[PDB]
C-alpha cells in the first residue's frame, strides 16, 4: 500500500481506464495512431 | 461502470488528440443521428445548423480545415446525465493552423450501447468560440 | 412537441429570471438526480466540484446568495438529446449584487418528467465565469 | 522499510501515468515546502523561476498544460538520502501537445510523509529539458 | 560588509567549479569529497549492457577513482541548478560535456546532494552523485 | 538574362553570409511592400505576424536577436515567377545563439528592381522551423 | 452580406485543400492546375543521388505526374501559411506527410505560386510548384 | 556585377573577412571549436 | 567593545565566520591543485 | 563612548547577520520590556499590532520562519537619544526563502543596560515592507 | 586595411562566441599588460579591480564561473582609435547559469601585434552591469 | 604622471561641466582626427553613423543644441591604454531641456597631445541612449 500524497491505492489505477473505447475504435486503436505518426 | 469523470476526461484526451493528428478519423466519434454544430457561423451571420448523421458530420469536418489543430484544455467537468449518458463541459483555447490561440467552449453528449458496454457514440457535439459573441 | 430550440430559449429565460426575481426558489428547477455546479473555487485553485441532489443544490444555492443578479445573454443554442432531452449551450454576462459583469459560460441538460408533456428538470447545470479558470 | 529502487521505480511509474491522464491533479504529490522548478514561462521563456506550495505548483502546472503528454522512460535511478529520503533522477523522452520526443532529466528528491508508512511527497522536483540546455 | 550565509545556488555552483576543476587538474585527491555513506554511481557499464551498481564508502570510491583512471579530462558545464533539501543540504543537478583521455566529448548528466558535516558551518560533503553519459542510456 | 538557378544560389549563399555576419544591415535586402514572415515571436511564441517595410523588418530581426547564427545549406531551389521573379525555396540547418542544429524552410519571392539590371530586393520572405509543427 | 474578395491565406489554404484532396482522389486531373509556363518539381531523385530537375510546362508535366503512380496517396498536412506576392498572386507554404501506395508517410515540404489568370476574375493557376521529400535531401 | 538591394560588388564580401584573428587563436580554429566538438 | 543583547563580543563573528567548504576540505585546499596551469 | 553612528552600523550588520543566519537566537537581542513589529497583516488589512515581552517576541521571530534570509542594506542612520540610547533609521531590501527582494523600511531604538560598559539591548524594533502599506 | 568596424564586429562575434562555448580559452584574446575589469561590486563597494596579465585574466575569468553564457547583442560601436587601434563599445543582454538576462555594457579597446597583419590582442576589457549601477 | 583615474574623473567632471554651462566650446575638447556620435536615430531607425574631424564634431554638436543637460554621473571607470592614454566608460543619466532623465552609456578616449605635458584631447567619443537601442 504505497502511496502518494493524497492517494490511497485504488485512485489513478482506475483513472487509467485502458477498456475503454468510443465510436468504432478497436482499444487503442486511436493512441498507435497518434505515436510513431 | 465507469466514473462519468472518468470516461468524460478520457474522451476529451482521444477527441483532442486525434483532431491534432488525423481530423478526418473524427466522423468515426460520433453515430447516427448525432448533433454535431461546430459551424460557430454561417453565411448569414448566424449560429450553424446542426449536420446529422455520420456522412454530414465527416463533410462539416472537412470543410473546417483542421491543419495541426492545437487545443489548451483549461478545464474539463463531466457529470453523469440521463440514460447513463455522460454530458462533458470542456473549456480552453484552440488554434487552427498554428494561428491566434482563440478561447473556445465545447458541450459533448456520450451516449453508450446496450450491447457493447463501455463503450460511447457522441450523441451531442456543440462548439462556440468566445470572440465570435463577445 | 415543441422545437427543442424554443424549449431552451424558454428555460433560459425563466431561469435567469429566477436568478435574480426570487433565487429561494431556484431549486425547484432541479430533479433529485441532479448535477449542479456554479464556478467555485478552493483553497488549492482547483475549480469546485458538482454537488448532486435537490436539497443539496438547494443548500448551495443559498452558499451562493444570489443578490439581484444581472444577466446579459448573449448566446443560447439548445439542441435535441436522449429521450427527447435538450441541452442548452449559453454564453454571456452576470453581475451579482449589482457589481461589474462577468463573462461565464453554461450548460444545462433537461430531461423530460414523462408524467406530463412538455416538462423538464434541470438534469445537469454546469456554470463556469471564464476569468476563474482561464 | 521499501527498497529505495523499489520506491523510485513506483513513483515513476505513478507520477508518470497520471501526468499523461489527469493534469490537473498533478498538485497532489506535492505539499509544504515543497521546490517545483521546470522549464519555465515568462515574456520569453528563458526565465525558469521555481514555485512552491500545492497553490503555485497547480498553477505553474496548469500554465505548462500538458495536453497527452506522451513520454517514454530511458532510465530510472533511485537512491537513498537524509531522513530515509528517496532521490530519483530520471532520463526520457517527452512529448507534449504531439509535438516530437524530446530528452530530459527530472530530478526528485522525496521525503516520506511520517504519519503513514510506505507514504512519500515530492519535496523537490527539478525538471530540466535537453535541447534547451545544450 | 554583512557576512550572511551562502544561498543553495551559490553553494551548488561553487560545489561544481571545485568539483570538476579538481577532477580535471588532480582526479586521485577526489576521493576527499565523499562521506561514509556516499551513494556514488558514475556512466558505469557492466559486462552486460546495464550501467553499473553503486559505491558507498572511502575505500572504494578511491579504487573506482582509479578504475576509471581520469586523466586531463576536459568538462565544459552547460547547466547547474541548486535547491535547497532537507537538513540544509542542497540537491544540484548538473548538464554537460566529459572528455576523458582526450577522447570525443560526451554528453553528461549528473546530480549531486551535499549533506552539511555538522561540526564546522558551511561545510558539506558528497551524500550522493548520480552521473551518466547519454550515450550509455539513449 | 541571368539565369534563375544562378540568381537564386547567389542570393543564398549572399543572405546567409550576411546573416551569419552583420544581423543589423539584414533589412537592407528588402524594401517597399515586402512581407516578412518568420517563426514565432509572441507571449506564448505560437502566432508571429508578417510586418511590412525595411523599418519593420529591420525592427523584427533585431527583436530575433541572430548572435551567430550559423547555418548549413542542404538544398536550394530556384525557379521563375511573375514579372521575371525568382521563387527560391531552402532546405537547411539553422543554429542561431550557438543552440542545437535545426531543420527549417525558407521561401523568398524576389522581385527586379526595374532600375539596375540584374538587382533583385527580397519582395516575400516566408521563414518556418520544422519543430514548430510536426 | 458585403461579398468582398479572398483574403490570401484564404486563397492558399482553399487551394490547398483542393490540390490534396484532388491529388488523393482523381490525380490524372492533377494537370489542369498548372499552365503554360508552370515549373514543377515533385521530390524527384536521378540515377546520381541530386534531386531530379524540373519540368517547365504543360505536357511534360502531365507526362510526370503520369509517370509517378500516384495511386491512393495519404496525405496529412501540418503547416500551410501563404502570403501576397507580385500580381495578386499568392505564394504558399506548406508543410506535411505524404504517403503513395499506402507506404510509410514520409516528411514533405512545398512551395506554391499561385498567379491570376486575369481575363476571369478569382481565378488562380499554378505558377510555381517546388515540392520535396525531407529524406531524400536530409 | 549582379547585386542585391543597395549593395555594390562586394561591400559584404570585405565585411566577410576570413584571415582576420585575435589573440593567438589560428584562423578559423574558433569556428572549429564552436562547430564540431 | 560594542556589544548588543546577552550575546558574548566577537563570537557573532565566530559563529558567522565560517567559510563555505566541502568534502574535508579545508578552505581553498581544490583552488591551489586547480590553479596550476594558465 | 564610541561614536552613536559605528554603534548602529554594527548592530544593524549584527542583527541582519543573526537574522540570517541563526533565527533562533534573535531573541537574545531584544528585553523585557521591547517592542516588536516586523510587517505583518491581518484580515482587515491593517499593518499587524507590535507584541511585547521577549518571550512573545521570540514566538513572533519563530512564527515569522525566517529562512535564509538574504538583505541589501541600502542606509542606516544612527544618532543619540536619550540616555545615551541610539535610534537607527534602515532603509533596504529583504527576502526570506530566497524569494525576489521586498523593499523595507526599518527603526531600531537601543538603550545601554546600565551594567556593562558599551551593552545595548532592543528597546523597540519597527519594520515595514513598504508595499504592504504604501 | 581592414575598416574599425569590421575588426570590431568580428571580435565581438568571436568573444561572444567563444564566452559561451570554451570560457577557459577566453585567456587566450589578451596579452601581456591588458586590462581586464570584467566584474562588479567589491567587499569595499567599489567597481571590480583590473586584472594584468594572461595569469590573473584566467584566473578572474574561470573565478566568473562562465556556465552556459548567453549573449544577446543590442548594439555593437567600433571606431578606429591611437596606435591604430579599434575601441568597440558593445551593449546588449548577459545571462550566465540560463538566468534573467542582465542589461550589460563591455568596452574593448583591442590593439594590433607589432609584427603581423591583421591580428589584435585586447588592450581593455571593461565590463559592467546596468542593474549594480542604477 | 597622474593617475588614469583621476585624469578621467577630472575630464568626466569637466566635460559634463561644458555640456551645459557653455556647450558653445565644446567642440575644443577634440582634435583633428576623432570620433563622435552621441546617440541618434535615422529614419530606418540604425543609430546614428559618427562623424569625424573637430568641425564636423562642432557641427553635430550645434545640430544636436544641448541648453542645460543636467547630467547624474553614475559611475566612472578610467583606465590605462596605448602609449599613456585613458579610456574612461562613464554609466548615468542626461537630460537636455530640463525635460525627463534618460540613461545614458558613454565611452571616451583620450590621447596625450605629446607637446605639452599632461595635454589629452578627445579622441574618440561614443555616446548611447538606453531607450534608443534598447
Amino acid at each position: 500500500p504505497i502511496t502518494f500524497g493524497d492517494f490511497n491505492d485504488g485512485e489513478i489505477e482506475s483513472l487509467s481506464s485502458e477498456l475503454l473505447t468510443f465510436g468504432d475504435f478497436l482499444p487503442g486503436e486511436v493512441d498507435d495512431l497518434t505515436d510513431s505518426d | 461502470k465507469p466514473s462519468p469523470l472518468l470516461v468524460g476526461r478520457e474522451f476529451v484526451r482521444q477527441y483532442y488528440t486525434l483532431l491534432n493528428q488525423a481530423p478526418d478519423m473524427l466522423h468515426r466519434f460520433y453515430g447516427k443521428n448525432s448533433s454535431y454544430v461546430h459551424g460557430g457561423l454561417d453565411s448569414n451571420g448566424k449560429p450553424a445548423d446542426a449536420v446529422y448523421g455520420q456522412k454530414e458530420i465527416h463533410r462539416k469536418v472537412m470543410s473546417q480545415n483542421f491543419t495541426n489543430c492545437h487545443t489548451k484544455i483549461r478545464h474539463v467537468d463531466a457529470h453523469a446525465t440521463l440514460n447513463d449518458g455522460v454530458v462533458v463541459q470542456v473549456m480552453g483555447l484552440l488554434s487552427n493552423n498554428n494561428q491566434a490561440l482563440r478561447r473556445f467552449m465545447q458541450t459533448f453528449v456520450l451516449a453508450p450501447e446496450g450491447s457493447v458496454a463501455n463503450k460511447f457514440y457522441v450523441h451531442n457535439d456543440i462548439f462556440r468560440y468566445q470572440d465570435e459573441v463577445f
